[PDB]
RNA sequence: ACUUACCAACCCGAUGCAAACUGCGAAUACCGGAGAAUGUUAUCACGGGAGACACACGGCGGGUGCUAACGUCCGUC
RNA sequence: CCUCCUAAAGAGUAACGGAGGAGCACGAAGGUUGGCUAAUCCUGGUCGGACAUCAGGAGGUUAGUGCAAUGGCAUAAGCCAGCUUGACUGCGAGCGUGACGGCGCGAGCAGGUGCGAAAGCAGGUCAUAGUGAUCCGGUGGUUCUGAAUGGAAGGGCCAUC
RNA sequence: GCCUGGCGGCCGUAGCGCGGUGGUCCCACCUGACCCCAUGCCGAACUCAGAAGUGAAACGCCGUAGCGCCGAUGGUAGUGUGGGGUCUCCCCAUGCGAGAGUAGGGAACUGCCAGGCA
């Protein structure tokens, strides 16, 4: 909520100035934020994926969608249709609320925080970063965990290149190494 | 090991371009829709094309994919 | 592909109307307007038309592009259809869902007296 | 092979039955369908039998 | 002895060897051996001719083989009757039509090329001729 | 992780091959309509009576055989 | 019995010729309404490895089809969901393919029904294998017959084993 | 006359890429989401109430032979009929005559209706 109109006020102006765009809508906009776990070992037991879904519900307000294995691979013992992960898509007001809850609260709580990567931009202006411990999030209580599992957060954008994607993310005070 | 075959199915175009047809006459028997159906031509469950009206058979090529269509022109 | 999806979604109904040889009342919709045409079986001549972008029905609307506008356009197209002598037609939603403004136009035409 | 023949008998008392097949091993619940009964000329529930 | 590494099928029909050769020009090297006649060229024959010409040019220049035997030829054993299924594959041949450039050669003088190709053609079952690269 | 006299998929250029390959594609044959001329109706149907169902070689297109056989098995004359 | 090739560009065409399958499956894997679009690879990303899920990009069917092969399929015939039983009953112009026994396709009419606002679609499934004449007999229905008469036995007709 | 939208004809000489260009109307994105309606999560899409902004992306138009596409003439292969040979394959007379390739073309053409601006 706050970061929405902060973007509209400050970030639009600054990006306009420092990339000489011609029209306002040329400025990049944060499209969506996708949180995901690949549950992995839960082919044997379904309960792990249910716990992961509960973790997603705790982190992001909306409930998660269970993803299927999409094919059969004999190496990892999977087949088409077996649940192998869980995902949440965040857009709009809830996207900005989660972006606050990440950037302000979860960012200062990485073990031996050596900054953060910057090459990870997909070459087209979309960011992705993995956290190694779901307990990093505040609502996940330290006592209500049966197994430790990290997750991946992918922040997409309407940017055309990694350079302006980096510019937009830096405008929100995102950490970098 | 190789002394086997199936009875031939007598598939093919049973009624050629321009010939007069009564309603219900099979035009072409086909595996798959090699000829599609156009005006006054019905497609059967095994993809047979038959005349839904008395007329004359006409072959054409239509559409982006250059597919062959069977139509019956009322004489 | 928000456009191409709509055309490939409407294509089956378009074609089926072509084999059936029906005079089709095609509806087009857009965030600001709604258009209606009645098109003969050959698919290349419009017998009657209607739209919110006119002046016969544009000043009697708070905002072109609402359910009231769709109802007005339906009534207008049905009235001119009956004036030109076309009664039995087939609705062609043109890939829009038969839910909102589209059905508003459709039921307006039905009430005005188009059989479909 | 495994799939065994059954008859679906009318619930209108006419003695009419359709005949079909069923895999007894999977889905053992009795089959029940609205079918046309020509003796009474109505659609009626037909129940698995035999 | 050349042979396909694998094939869709194991036994081909006899067919016919009619028509004129495609690939009738010296494309890679400077000199070539061209087929004036018509017939089969077996993998054994191809190996024999290749060995003869490679010995004629004592590890020098470069040699291309344009024909590859990809047709299985079956033969029934002795003391066996007709029918009882098609025979078993025994060797592979390349069908040669007139004009087919069989071998190609570069990096050698023309005299040595001619000598090597005479020694090679002494091993093949079809009449051949010497050809040289041409422009257009 | 250096590297490599062995090997090296992809892709790019050139080069061929295929009955069970085809982004092409004939000549013929076949189906249908119209028009003369010509032909002892030579076409169709129905009824009385059969015989015959070991074929042979030649030409062309092929399978098989060794593009072996006065070989064998098909198509067509 | 089904697919391809031999098979000579309509059909058809043989050999102890070359290659593969079938003797099922599914009350949903059928019907209808609405919606959707694959394989592969590239890049970035927690456990992650060449290959698990996510994000975007190139690509455009190199996927999928219940089971062989061929031919088809984007209006999709491929995938998903809601309601359903047309896997209906009597017929059927007219065709195709068989020496025949038969096999197959079929608009349309009557009855009643499902889905869809409606136009309409539906007489099983992308199509082509999944099969066995006749006789004898068993079961349900049907007062058709019923050997002096009334029944009944037995027989016929319809459905079915 | 110019521009846009809807529906057709034809189905790459019509496409894909590269460069430029347009917001009066139209179209596009766009603003919000109690309700109509919907997400196997998400107002992303479907859908509803609107019109602050921009033509950024999409879309239309214009230019460009980068790729696709089209493509002669002549020759060649093949082949019906008749004849011949050195008869596993060819040749002669006559009729039909490819495919590939070369030269070259190519930045589609057109019908009904509606709106804006002349």
């Amino acid at each position: 909520a706050k970061l929405h109109d902060y973007y509209k006020d400050e970030v639009v102006k600054k990006l306009m100035t420092e990339f000489n765009y011609n029209s306002v809508m040329q400025v990049p906009r944060v499209e969506k934020i996708t949180l995901n776990m690949g549950v992995g070992e839960a082919i044997a037991d379904k309960k792990l994926l249910d716990n992961a879904a509960a973790d997603l519900a705790a982190i992001s307000g909306q409930k998660p969608l269970i993803t299927k294995a999409r094919k059969s691979v004999a190496g990892f013992k999977i087949r088409q249709g077996y649940p192998i992960g869980c995902k949440v898509t965040l857009r709009g007001e809830r996207m900005w609320e989660f972006f606050e809850r990440l950037i302000t609260i979860a960012v200062p709580r990485i073990r031996d925080f050596r900054g953060l990567s910057a090459k990870s931009f997909d070459g087209r202006g979309n960011y992705s970063m993995g956290v190694r411990e779901q307990i990093i999030f505040p609502e996940i209580d330290y006592d209500k965990v049966d197994r430790v599992r990290g997750l991946d957060i992918t922040i997409t954008t309407t940017a055309k290149s990694d350079e302006e994607g980096r510019a937009l993310l830096a405008a929100f005070d995102f950490p970098f190494r | 090991r190789n002394g086997r075959d199936s009875e031939a199915k007598r598939l093919g175009v049973k009624r050629f371009g321009g010939e007069s047809v009564l309603a219900g006459s099979i035009i072409v028997r086909q595996r798959g829709t090699k000829f599609h159906a156009g005006a006054n031509v019905g497609c059967g469950r095994d993809h047979t094309l038959f005349a839904k009206a008395d007329g004359k058979v006409k072959f054409e090529v239509k559409g982006p994919k250059n597919r062959k269509f069977i139509s019956i022109e009322a004489e | 592909d928000k456009k191409s999806a709509r055309i490939r979604r409407a294509t089956r109904a378009r074609r089926k109307l072509q084999e059936l040889g029906a005079t089709r009342l095609v509806v087009h919709r857009t965030p600001r307007h709604i258009y209606a045409q009645v098109i003969a079986p050959n698919g290349s001549e419009v017998l009657v038309a209607a739209s919110t972008v006119e002046k016969a029905i544009a000043e009697q609307l708070k905002y072109t592009g609402n359910k009231d506008a769709a109802a007005a356009v339906g009534k207008a197209v049905a009235e001119r259809a009956l004036e030109k002598g076309i009664k039995d037609v087939s609705f062609d939603r043109s890939g829009f869902q038969y839910h909102g403004r589209v059905q508003a136009l459709a039921d307006a035409a039905r009430e005005a007296g188009l059989q479909f | 092979g495994i799939r065994e023949k059954i008859k679906l008998v009318s619930s209108a008392g006419t003695g009419h039955f359709y005949t079909t097949t069923k895999n007894k091993r999977t889905k053992p619940e009795k089959l029940e369908l609205k079918k046309f009964d020509p003796v009474v000329r109505q659609h009626v529930i037909y129940k698995e039998a035999k | 002895m050349l042979q396909p590494k694998r094939t869709k099928f194991r036994k081909m029909h006899k067919g016919r060897n009619r028509g004129l050769a495609q690939g009738t020009d010296v494309s890679f090297g400077s000199f070539g051996l061209k087929a004036v006649g018509r017939g089969r060229l077996t993998a054994r024959q191809i190996e024999a001719a290749r060995r003869a010409m490679t010995r004629a040019v004592k590890r020098q220049g470069k040699i291309w083989i344009r024909v590859f035997p990809d047709k299985p030829i079956t033969e029934k054993p002795l003391a066996v009757r007709m029918g009882k299924g098609k025979g078993n594959v025994e060797y592979w041949v390349a069908l040669i039509q007139p004009g087919k450039v069989l071998y190609e050669m570069d990096g050698v003088p023309e005299e040595l090329a001619r000598e090597a190709f005479k020694l090679a053609a002494a091993k093949l079952p079809i009449k051949t001729t010497f050809v040289t690269k041409t422009v257009m």
